[PDB]
């Protein structure tokens, strides 16, 4: 039944199989299984007991898959932090969950002793030199508790852009998690001794189609190193070398592939099932991946963190003449999805509406919030063809998509806010896609530098946050009710850059 | 060497983006990234060839550290 259970099931039939691979290490079923039960002693030998949070903050590695399996056994709450993301945004992170454990390398020991959270037990995974170092906590003392954990209780949380910066804790339980591994593991036909590439970075949730599926099934996950993240030709050469037959990312990784990296030129044939989520795929990009790999199978899946993917579309033939991204499809995860009208109604095929989501995969809601209550509101706006499947128009609020990446205006904002030389900020995107750039509209002081404000950004948000271009205005657009006019703001930057192109 | 450092920091600042040093970091910062960092390529076998093994920090770290990498491709 439960998430951990699942790795028990599939060590009993394939003890001696690969489970886990990472860039420097790998483990069977049967050596995860001790590592993870000697993770399990040092959570208890730590007194970190159920329900308490843990933060998970390292290069993704088969001790941080190890970890994750040890805590919901224990059913501690594991929060994976974006290890390219500073340490005064962990603070922030550790200052929400009020986690008691960091599990970090010994690299990252010097940050953490400056930081908010020095007080905070860490241990770490990597380096057996270091006083921290996880072996060096004695267990002989220490015993495993008497206790049963539900379907519904808390097992990770998902950590999210926050409009104030300060990050949302999405708070998902065993049955958000499973609902999603157990829809995707019968829907794409996920077999033992199958390798999945794990792209995503553990604090995204697509992660959790890859490391969880892989484990539900007796099959093998390959941690994709961040060593390699820029590089299109050493991500075709890990689907290679690693005999991928399951990848799952953001269009925009499979396109970068695509242009840079030989994909279509040098065909993978270990590639059985190709899945894309977080933003559109340009249709005439997409066209050309289902022409080189006609065998394949293509699906198109969609949703937020919060409801993990609620949508799904199985992509065959595209029709040469179509020029829009194809459907986001019909429910998914066992979920019910409608669009809604402003005024609740269900809207009717043609009709633009909000999507909304009702099923097992809706989170318990924001960690140290009130919890969610029927079905979520997913802030998407989308519209039912004849067919039945959904389409996705786009969003009316202050989340940004850079290539997959989820910013919220309000965390950039309050981190250029924070720069001693600026009174105003605004944040916003010019361009589309593999084109899209995030822009800063400040107003200073006394009259900032890209390159100073990159290096300030930097010390605060995940490097996918950090501005590309500054505009430095005398004040910033106001609307009659005294807020800032995004909408004019946005006319003026097109302006302004509308006018370089004409001079 | 100097030469080689300046045609790149040059770039860098004209046609991708003040004073940018040496040992600025410039993937830490997002100055070079998953977009820009392949035009720069471009450029350097366009006018002065990069391997794509060699597309990571190592390579790509500091603007001294991408004038080491064009240096010792001589032959
Ligand atoms: P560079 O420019 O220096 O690096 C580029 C590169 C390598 C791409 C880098 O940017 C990178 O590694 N990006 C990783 C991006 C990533 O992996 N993101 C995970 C997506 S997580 C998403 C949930 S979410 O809450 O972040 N965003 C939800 C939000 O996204 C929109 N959306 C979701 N799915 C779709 C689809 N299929 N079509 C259009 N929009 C979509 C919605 O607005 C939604 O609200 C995932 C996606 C499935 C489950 N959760």
């Amino acid at each position: 039944k439960l998430l951990h259970e699942r790795m028990m099931h599939s060590l009993a039939r394939y003890p001696r199989q690969t489970a886990v691979v990472d860039e420097q290490d790998a483990l069977s079923y049967e050596a995860l299984e001790l590592r993870i039960r000697e993770f399990v002693a040092m959570l208890c030998a730590l007194g970190v007991g159920q329900g308490q949070r843990i933060l998970l903050w390292a290069h993704k590695s088969v001790d941080l898959v190890a970890v994750m399996q040890a805590a919901l056994r224990l059913g501690v709450v594991y929060v994976p932090v974006d290890p390219l993301s500073p340490v005064s945004r962990l603070e922030k992170i550790a200052g929400d969950s009020q986690a008691v454990l960091v599990l970090c390398t010994a690299a990252r020991l010097e940050e953490l002793a400056g930081s908010a959270l020095a007080q905070v037990r860490s241990v770490v995974l990597d380096d057996p030199a270091s006083a921290g170092y996880w072996r060096n906590i004695d267990t002989g003392s220490s015993v495993v508790p008497t206790l049963a954990i539900q379907p519904d209780d808390l097992a990770y949380i998902l950590y999210t852009s926050g409009s104030t910066g300060v990050p949302k804790g999405v708070a998902l339980s065993h049955g958000n998690a499973l609902a999603f591994v157990d829809w995707a593991c019968e829907r794409y036909c996920f077999q033992p001794g199958e390798r999945f590439a794990n792209h995503a970075p553990l604090h995204f949730d697509l992660s959790v189609l890859d490391i969880y599926c892989a484990l539900n099934v007796g099959a093998t996950v390959c941690l994709v190193p961040e060593s390699i993240a820029f590089s299109p030709r050493l991500l075709t050469d890990f689907i290679r070398q690693h005999e991928i037959s399951i990848w799952y990312s953001v269009p925009s990784v499979l396109m970068m592939m695509m242009q840079d990296g030989d994909l279509l030129s040098d065909i993978q044939d270990t590639l059985r099932v190709l899945l894309f989520a977080g933003e559109p795929f340009p249709v005439k990009h997409l066209r050309d991946l289902r022409a080189a790999y006609a065998d394949v199978r293509l699906a198109n899946l969609f949703g937020p963190t919060e409801t993990n993917v609620c949508t799904a579309f199985e992509v065959g033939a595209i029709d040469p003449e179509r020029v829009l991204p194809v459907p986001i499809g019909t429910a998914a995860s066992g979920n019910q999805v409608w669009a809604q009208k402003p005024d609740g109604s269900r809207c009717a095929v043609g009709e633009e509406g909000e999507l909304v989501v009702q099923g097992p995969t809706v989170m318990l809601g924001y960690f140290a919030k009130p919890a969610q209550e029927g079905p979520y509101k997913t802030g998407d706006m989308v519209r039912q063809r004849p067919d039945g499947n959904y389409e996705y128009l786009g969003r009316r609020d202050d989340m940004l998509k850079v290539r997959g990446n989820r910013i919220e205006r309000g965390e950039v904002e309050a981190a250029l806010l924070a720069h001693p030389q600026v009174s105003e900020a605004a944040v916003l995107v010019v361009g589309e896609g593999m084109n899209a750039q995030l822009w800063g509209v400040l107003v200073a002081h006394t009259r900032l530098s890209l390159i100073d404000l990159k290096r300030h950004c930097a010390q605060r948000l995940p490097r996918y946050m950090i501005i590309d271009k500054v505009l430095c205005l005398d004040a910033l657009p106001r609307n009659a009710n005294g807020k800032v006019d995004r909408f004019a703001l946005a006319r003026q930057v097109e302006g302004k850059l509308a006018a370089a192109l004409e001079h | 060497g100097e030469e080689v450092k300046e045609k790149i920091r040059r770039y860098i600042m004209e046609d991708l983006i003040d004073e940018l040093d040496d040992q600025t970091p410039l993937l830490e910062w997002g100055i070079l990234n998953s977009m820009n960092i392949v035009k720069l390529m471009v450029y350097i076998r366009d006018e002065m060839s990069i391997p794509s093994t060699h597309i990571t920090g190592k390579y790509f770290k500091d603007l001294n550290a991408i004038s080491r990498t064009v240096e010792q491709l001589k032959a």
